[PDB]
């Protein structure tokens, strides 16, 4: 009873997160495009250009590589 | 006995204390935190500058035993030293949240943390809501943000936008935050900032055995290795969970895995004072991380 109630509370919270988040990503994208024509491409930084390529998402993908191979990779760099 | 004057600079303020000659870093630290009404002390530190680097007051050690310059007033910056994994879950007190907010915003405006132009606008709009409260066209009229520092310089000169155009963009988002409380605004700010790739990352120049130049990133998640041409995305990550031990001698670090049979991870760095920093931050963040995994309470490092 209370457990089904908690699950629903949890789903509510989740929905709100995803909804606020989607809206935000959408506005960020709209704004970026809306001001692009005013951009001085000559002043673009490498960080900016390297950016046009979440932090947590990329981490999990690096975290999966085994310790042995990362070490071996590190020493080969 | 005998005191010497210490100047403590916070994100907000400058104040002075009379520090006892016998005091350890923990004494002065606890005195400052109590003065601020801060209980979540584990995140913070007292930072000074020596030569090429910054240094953090060690808790166990007498303040005057530090390589800090003894010319009065001995000056420290009271600053966040360790960043939470998730600010919304871990920053319980208003004062803690507020101090991270000011600091992180300063890192955005100072360009310590890379931030795309569209994001820098969103952040500004939350900072504005935090400072001015709800938007009201009756009151916040054309030019009301004139004397404000809102966007990083890099964003500003990327575009042929005028101050009024930028103010227009910021205000437009500002109006959407209506009814957001000020502490809510600052936490929203921190929530979007913490997802930036450079957020909460301590960068250091290091080398591998071969001697190639690399960047080490020390953060709440682990140790990350970057191509020096790219601070945004590491080539490698050793998360704290895979790490058993961190040791140092003679300009070399040894990172030990959990499996004693696995080869260790080593890097080298020749700047001794910088190495102190690397060692402090590795041990500290590793400890806080392990406390989080065990759902134990956090604890003051050093």
């Amino acid at each position: 009873t209370d457990m089904k109630r908690l699950d629903m509370e949890i789903e509510k919270e989740k929905v709100e997160y995803m909804e606020k988040s989607k809206h935000l990503q959408e506005q960020l994208n709209e704004l970026k495009t809306e001001i692009e024509a005013l951009k001085l491409k000559e002043r673009e930084t490498a960080l900016d250009i390297l950016h046009n390529e979440s932090k947590h998402n990329t981490i999990k993908k690096l975290t999966l590589q085994s310790w042995k191979s990362r070490v071996a990779f590190f020493e080969e760099l | 006995p005998k005191t010497f004057t210490v100047r403590i600079v916070t994100m907000d303020a400058e104040m002075e204390f009379n520090c006892e000659m016998k005091w350890k870093g923990k004494d002065l630290f606890d005195l400052v935190c109590r003065t601020l009404g801060l209980r979540e002390t584990w995140f913070f530190g007292l930072q000074y500058t020596i030569k090429d680097t910054v240094a953090w007051l060690k808790m166990d050690k007498k303040v005057l035993d530090h390589d800090v310059s003894k010319e009065e007033p001995v000056t420290f910056h009271f600053l966040a030293k360790f960043y939470p994994e998730n600010a919304e879950e871990e920053l319980v007190q208003e004062i803690t949240q507020h101090l991270f907010f000011l600091q992180v915003k300063k890192q955005i405006l100072d360009e310590k943390i890379y931030c795309p132009p569209e994001a820098s606008v969103l952040l500004a709009s939350y900072a504005v809501q935090a400072k001015y409260g709800d938007y009201d066209p009756s009151v916040h009229k054309r030019g009301f943000l004139a004397q404000e520092e809102l966007l990083p310089k890099r964003v500003i000169n990327l575009y042929q936008m005028t101050p009024e155009m930028w103010e227009e963009r910021i205000t437009a988002w500002y109006a959407e935050h209506r009814g957001r409380a000020r502490d809510e605004a600052e936490m929203e700010y921190l929530k979007i900032a913490q997802d930036l790739e450079m957020y909460g990352v301590n960068y250091f120049a290091i080398r591998n055995k071969k001697g190639t130049e690399l960047l080490l990133g020390v953060d709440a998640l682990g140790l990350h290795i970057y191509d020096p041409e790219n601070r945004l995305t590491p080539k490698i990550s050793f998360p704290w969970n895979e790490i058993r031990n961190i040791s140092y001698s003679d300009k070399e670090f040894t990172i030990k895995p959990l499996d004693k049979k696995i080869d260790v991870f080593k890097f080298n760095s020749s700047k001794l004072r910088v190495n102190k920093l690397i060692l402090q931050l590795c041990i500290g963040n590793h400890d806080l991380f392990m406390r989080r995994r065990k759902a134990d309470s956090l604890e003051v490092q050093q």
